[PDB]
């Protein structure tokens, strides 16, 4: 529950308890409920009334059919299909279900290919079936509480890899999950077969170097190869990462977001050159010695 | 909302190859189209003379509009020309429902929010229900094709009230 | 989420020691204000959803390319995402007044106001000068009384014209 | 389970939406399958007994061993005859079905489901039933849509048999 | 789910044998009448909302307590669910008229609509005369040609009176 | 079981399980111990072996 | 997701005016050979599988270090993964041929067919010879009519061998 | 990936806890095994060339036609007993990385996942790999508690391959 | 996940070829002294806690900027995650030694240690001390036999101390 730089990290929108519903929940306890899911599952996406499912609702609104059903309901429904299952790539369906209905980012290659394998053998409705009837499903919420993002507490059993992974996979409170800097390409997948992590980045404005993306051709690993024995300087070496160069122009700089190394004895000098660019900075993280 | 994207959609959630049910959508869709291009182009040439009809006939239809100074109202001829350029963009819309064997153009494009505009603009759906009433009175077609737009026709008109 | 009574803790706590005296006046005289944000909060949460149309109003007779077709707003779909966007972000300005910090905005709002707008191909323009013409209309329902006891407001009129200037470089 | 009339039913409750055109479209496209359907499930009716005859004695001759060597998947004596030509029988009921409901869902259900499964824990081979299914499009002998159909309806089971 | 198609699939299943050729000759009457089917469904769902309406109309001209302050579809809430209930009645009427069998609307309200009606405490009785009276409605504008080419109806008069019948002995 | 199978999803009939005493089975901190549910046979296997993994006994069976 | 005629609407929408007379007679064409999208459609749906083990025949033959041990190909779970991807490689090719837009291929494969290729470590030479192999062998079973009423097919030549090269450089 | 040691570690790591005194235990009885094991695995990689070519020719005399007829799973020519005799090969080597890794988790990754879904799409027949194993578990002529470890590695092979 | 038995198998799948005897006799080694393995991991985990304390006593007698107000390990819920990471950072170097493999704590912690920490603020000089003088106390604590039947220990030695290098360098 992080409460340092929760500005920074975007994730203090994100701090409130759970939402929990009663034994005998009044009609606006439910319609509370019924927004909750609908921001979770959709990934904070406006629903239109058109849209909206009224009738699987109002038998969630009886009582007869739990919360987690209804988390069920809206992700059988076709308008998750058309939103997520559609436009997207199907490894970046089974990324996008991981932050829907788990509410937490992958952790390896095995669970893909569980999933993947999954979807070529039985469909898109057995494999909601199978992300939902999980231990790891019915542990954090049985059948009454929404999903939720679960990653930033450890949980006793989080591996490393979902907290990074997370801010990669949402960004900040405001942002609509079907739209997103990469758009229809899947952040994560790239990330799983390496076993590797990106840099933590926070969302905008409180961060202005939000824009860095990594390239997919160069994947600029974090450690850069011997403490700088090539750099040849004596200190240690951390990765500087920037968002734009545009001061530069078109015969100057190809690509606006790079990642450079540099020791800390020359780090002063290349952040004011950096600055001369116009260039604001993204990340700056430890990388060698 | 496309009979061979809806084909495609399904066999994607079964995720099985194309089934012969998909080989019978497909069929039907161009049993459709067979007529509803020639439909659509009538209507694309009736145009203009079926949104100024209808406007007219919907400023008869309420006098008030024309009268009372306000803000949804036509007092001025700017509603008139923002009131006609609805009116127009309605039918434009069924053109577009029309060609594309499914109320997927009308859904995307007007059935998603009319309401609530409507809501917050104080407009009223009653004045576009006639308007389209006006319009399937008026393009005056027969066939098969005629039927399948006056089906897309009330399906505006019941989506719209 | 802050507060500035949350605000003064929380500098008192990375500073680790006790409040100071004239801190404490200046929360005296925020005590004193509480009954003039609650008026202010109250007269423009009275008038918000008129203001909503009237900046959308503004916004769609300066620039006709929106509401023209392959426009960002033309769809009846989009045209209603658009009154959401501005509805609720007055909400998050009125949120921001009722508190006295910036923070509940910033925190909800600056993360990924930009980011959204970049990603869909959302014009930042128009919601810069949406928000700022809202914000104007917001000051003309805010200091004017009707039939309200006098006072004096220009605080206030500073702290909701900040809120709207840090919403208009927020989404830019 | 697979009827286009059941299939727009279950699409319009997911949509939550009333009947659209697109279903009448696929009921337009259902009514185009069962006009010829129905005829090509009457004959295939007709000459089902010697369907599975021919499909049994070709499948026999296709493979001596199964006739050869006693085994308990395999026809040593009579009673795997009468469960072997049970089976062929089952499958081209099925066939029957599959033609006449305008989908593959009576296949789907009735067979495709766990064919392979207890292929695998009684140790059958899916390619005798895949050599019967060839003899059988190839006994049937119709012309026209109906014949192309269900010959589709035929190789759709030899796709997922194998 | 169940189809008159897959009705006979199923009874030739529990037999276990080969259709029958008379059943096969009704079947073939069947597709011969698909088209009147689709006449009567396009024409009914075509006015389903007015009919809605005019159900509604009729039964609250009949029954002045429900609208009355206690009455169980007095509040705006309840009106709006009144006429919730109503509408996906009708809906699942046209989809048991569009599919030929009753299986679809006994499976997806026979089970729980007397159900959630004795345990809310909803009267039965006005749901059965407003489906009663709306299913008079439906067999009056379908059966009405208006610019429709003529032919005969009685079987599917028959039909929708008999699926009216089932929701009205299901509500109670 | 109202909608028969319009909220579940699944065409497959309804088996309606009802569980009783149940406690401290894992995380989900339930209220009560004995409760209904409306499983279908596409789910049931995995609904069942939750509920005998959570400690509970099943009471009742019913078809609905 | 994008059909052709949503294609026409698309464009349509993005000039937003009323389509132009000549594209609705490329359609009056298009529906004029919907029953040839569906003749081919149906003969390679009726293949696909043995298709399927055919290019991993030829694959294996040409390129024995798959499954020689240490290759990528080599382990029978890794050998039921490549004809998983090979399988559902021709379904979508299926599904944009029946489509008639590469939008549907595009849209669900190009996004991440070359990424997971490149973070598993997987030959993308392989993957795009044996689509390139299976391409040819779906346009053998396609275009030889075997008791198939004679006519052109050229355009759906065309049309397929676009999509197997379009898959062809999306894995390279 | 099943190995016992391994497993204790998903175990304590699902639990959140240290390392309990069932883990201990864990490890006397993986220790306990590998104390033959080791030995079990060496005279298996001794004998393994006999061992697999009297497999592939008790298999090939087993059944008759699969020398016989000229097919694609079956071993017509020689290229197609290359094909099988590294299956059978393969097969072995699986079972003696099953036995020195303690626990079925190298058959389980390397054969078990996917191998009937091959035998389906390639319509080869388990039951030759079966009676395969059972030569292979007739012939390796071993003793004691590492024999019955090894048979028990090998008939688990055999209950899932069927 | 990864065991060195595992490792062997591994290597020797990648290479495709049956184990050498030279490395079988290392794994007869390595059962040989599963034993030690045993005594190591038993003798560390009963005093794994108070390991923890003092390591935290050690660091924090070391650097009072932690305690220190506005500090990163001040707050009592900060500093209740502090003894958290240090216990499951000791915890997944029992289970590396414990499976005499480091793949465990690199695939559980490397990952996301140094990300986590850049990302919190959290000074990865104080981590990394920190498991230094509790990889230290460590091996203090497992050498010394205290009761225990007498026998080297030196490889022991060095593969927790690996294990501590490969934490510290993990955080740095
Ligand atoms: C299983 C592998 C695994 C590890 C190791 C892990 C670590 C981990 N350490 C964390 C925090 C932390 N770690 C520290 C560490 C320290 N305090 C200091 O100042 C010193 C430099 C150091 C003392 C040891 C502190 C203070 C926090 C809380 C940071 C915050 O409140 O934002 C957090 C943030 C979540 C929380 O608030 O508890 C994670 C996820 N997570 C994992 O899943
Ligand atoms: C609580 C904080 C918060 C905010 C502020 C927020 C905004 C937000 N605005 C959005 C869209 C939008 N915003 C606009 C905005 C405009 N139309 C224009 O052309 C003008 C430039 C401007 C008029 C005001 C439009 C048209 C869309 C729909 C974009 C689309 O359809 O892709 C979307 C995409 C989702 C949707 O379709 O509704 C999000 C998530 N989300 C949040 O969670
Ligand atoms: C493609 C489908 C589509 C439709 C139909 C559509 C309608 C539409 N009509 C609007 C307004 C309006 N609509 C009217 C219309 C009327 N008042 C009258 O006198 C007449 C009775 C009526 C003519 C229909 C008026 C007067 C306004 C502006 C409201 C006002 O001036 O404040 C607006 C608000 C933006 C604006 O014009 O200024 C939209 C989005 N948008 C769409 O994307
Ligand atoms: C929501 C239901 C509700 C309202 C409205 C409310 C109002 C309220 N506004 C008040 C004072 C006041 N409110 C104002 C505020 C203003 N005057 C101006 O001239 C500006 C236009 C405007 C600021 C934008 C001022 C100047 C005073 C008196 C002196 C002061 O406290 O500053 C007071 C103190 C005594 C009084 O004047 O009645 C109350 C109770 N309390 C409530 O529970
Ligand atoms: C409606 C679709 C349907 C099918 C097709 C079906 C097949 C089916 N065939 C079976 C067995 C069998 N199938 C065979 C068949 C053969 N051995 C041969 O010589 C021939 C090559 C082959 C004839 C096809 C034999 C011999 C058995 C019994 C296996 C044994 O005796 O242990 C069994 C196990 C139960 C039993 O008969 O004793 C089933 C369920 N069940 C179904 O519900
Ligand atoms: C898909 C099949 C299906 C049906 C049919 C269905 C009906 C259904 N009708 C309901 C309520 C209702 N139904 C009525 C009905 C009426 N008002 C009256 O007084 C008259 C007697 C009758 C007018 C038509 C009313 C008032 C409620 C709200 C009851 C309440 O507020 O407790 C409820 C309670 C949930 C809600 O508040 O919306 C359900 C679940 N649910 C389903 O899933
Ligand atoms: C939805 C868009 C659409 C429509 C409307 C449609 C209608 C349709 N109704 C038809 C026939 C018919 N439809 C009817 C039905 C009726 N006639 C009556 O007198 C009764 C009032 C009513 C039954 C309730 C009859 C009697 C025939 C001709 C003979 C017959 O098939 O029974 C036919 C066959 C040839 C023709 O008459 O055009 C078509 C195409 N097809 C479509 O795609
Ligand atoms: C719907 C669109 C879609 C596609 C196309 C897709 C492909 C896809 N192919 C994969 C693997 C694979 N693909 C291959 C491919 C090959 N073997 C070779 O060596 C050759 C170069 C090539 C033979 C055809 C192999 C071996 C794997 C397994 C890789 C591994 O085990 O890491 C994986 C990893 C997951 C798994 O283990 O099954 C995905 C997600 N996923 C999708 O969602
Ligand atoms: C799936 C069950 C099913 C099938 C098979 C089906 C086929 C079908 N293919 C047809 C026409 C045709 N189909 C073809 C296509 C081809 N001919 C060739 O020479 C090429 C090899 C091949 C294209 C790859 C041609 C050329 C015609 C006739 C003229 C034309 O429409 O182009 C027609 C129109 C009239 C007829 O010829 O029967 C039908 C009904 N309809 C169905 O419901
Ligand atoms: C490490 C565990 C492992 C095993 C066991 C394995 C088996 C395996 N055997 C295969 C084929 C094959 N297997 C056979 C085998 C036979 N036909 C016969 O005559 C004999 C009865 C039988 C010898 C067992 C044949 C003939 C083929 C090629 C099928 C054909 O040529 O089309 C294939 C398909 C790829 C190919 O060779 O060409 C795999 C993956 N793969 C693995 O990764
Ligand atoms: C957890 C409950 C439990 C314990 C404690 C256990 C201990 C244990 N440690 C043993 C041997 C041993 N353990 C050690 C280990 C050590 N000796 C030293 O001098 C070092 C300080 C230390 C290594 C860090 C040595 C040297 C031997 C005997 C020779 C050898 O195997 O290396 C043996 C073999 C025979 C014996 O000495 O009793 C047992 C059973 N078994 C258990 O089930």
């Amino acid at each position: 529950p992080v409460t340092v730089a929760a500005s920074r990290l975007g994730t203090a929108a994100f701090d409130q308890s759970p939402v929990e519903l009663r034994a005998n929940y009044s009609r606006d306890d439910a319609q509370t409920v019924i927004r909750a899911v609908y921001r979770q599952v959709l990934g904070n996406d406006y629903v239109m009334s058109s849209e909206r499912l009224t009738a699987a609702e109002s038998l969630f609104t009886n009582g007869f059919i739990s919360v987690r059903d209804f988390v069920r309901a809206v992700a059988q429904s076709e308008l998750y299909k058309e939103k997520f299952l559609y436009n997207n790539f199907q490894t970046r369906v089974i990324e996008l279900n991981f932050k829907h209905l788990l509410g937490r980012a992958p952790y390896d290659e095995a669970e893909v290919i569980e999933h993947l394998d999954r979807y070529q053998n039985e469909g898109f409705e057995a494999d909601i079936n199978s992300y939902i009837d999980s231990a790891e499903y019915t542990e954090n919420f049985g059948d009454n509480i929404v999903p939720y993002i679960r990653s930033y507490v450890v949980q006793t059993g989080h591996r490393t890899v979902g907290f990074t992974r997370m801010f990669s996979l949402q960004r900040g409170y405001a942002n609509s999950d079907r739209a997103q800097i990469a758009g229809n390409a899947s952040r994560l997948a790239q990330e799983l077969a390496r076993n590797t992590t990106s840099a933590v980045v926070g969302p905008s404005g409180v961060n202005e170097g939000w824009a860095f993306r990594s390239a997919a051709d160069d994947y600029h690993p974090g450690q850069s190869l011997g403490g700088s024995t090539g750099l040849s300087a004596d200190d240690q070496v951390v990765r500087v990462e920037v968002a734009a160069l545009s001061t530069p122009r078109y015969p100057r700089i190809r690509r606006s977001s790079r990642v450079f190394f540099v020791p800390v004895s020359r780090l002063s000098q290349k952040l004011q050159e950096i600055q001369r660019m116009g260039g604001r900075v993204a990340s700056i993280s430890p990388a060698g010695q | 909302k496309t009979p061979l994207t809806e084909a495609v959609a399904l066999a994607d959630s079964q995720g099985r190859f194309l089934s012969n049910t998909e080989l019978q959508y497909l069929y039907g869709r161009l049993r459709q189209g067979a007529f509803a291009l020639e439909a659509a182009q009538t209507l694309t040439a009736k145009a203009d003379t079926l949104v100024n009809g209808a406007a007219q006939a919907v400023y008869s239809k309420f006098p008030y509009t024309t009268s009372t100074p306000g803000n949804n109202f036509a007092a001025d001829q700017r509603g008139k020309d923002k009131c006609a350029r609805d009116i127009g963009y309605y039918l434009r819309m069924v053109t577009y429902c029309l060609v594309a064997g499914g109320t997927g153009p009308m859904d995307e494009y007007l059935i998603a929010g009319v309401d609530e505009i409507n809501r917050t603009f104080d407009l009223s759906p009653s004045w576009y229900v006639e308007a389209l009433k006006h319009i399937k009175a008026n393009h005056g077609l027969t066939g098969d094709a005629a039927t399948e737009t006056n089906n897309y026709i009330d399906y505006a008109i019941n989506a719209l009230s | 989420m802050f507060d500035i009574f949350t605000r003064v803790v929380s500098q008192a706590d990375a500073r680790g020691e006790f409040i100071s005296s004239d801190k404490l006046e200046a929360l005296k005289k925020v005590v004193a204000e509480g009954t003039k944000r609650s008026d202010a909060v109250s007269r423009m949460t009275n008038n918000a959803s008129s203001i909503v149309t009237n900046a959308a109003r503004q916004l769609f007779a300066d620039q006709p390319q929106l509401i023209a077709p392959g426009g960002n707003a033309y769809t009846n779909r989009r045209m209603a995402a658009c009154l959401r966007d501005m509805e609720i972000i007055l909400r998050y300005v009125t949120y921001a007044t009722f508190t006295g910090d910036a923070s509940v905005l910033n925190d909800r709002c600056l993360n990924g106001l930009r980011e959204t707008y970049v990603a869909l191909g959302v014009p930042g323009a128009s919601v810069a000068a949406g928000v700022r013409a809202m914000g104007k209309a917001a000051v003309a329902i805010v200091m004017d009384p009707a039939g309200v006891t006098s006072g004096d407001c220009s605080s206030l009129q500073q702290e909701i014209e900040l809120y709207f200037e840090t919403a208009a470089k927020a989404v830019e």
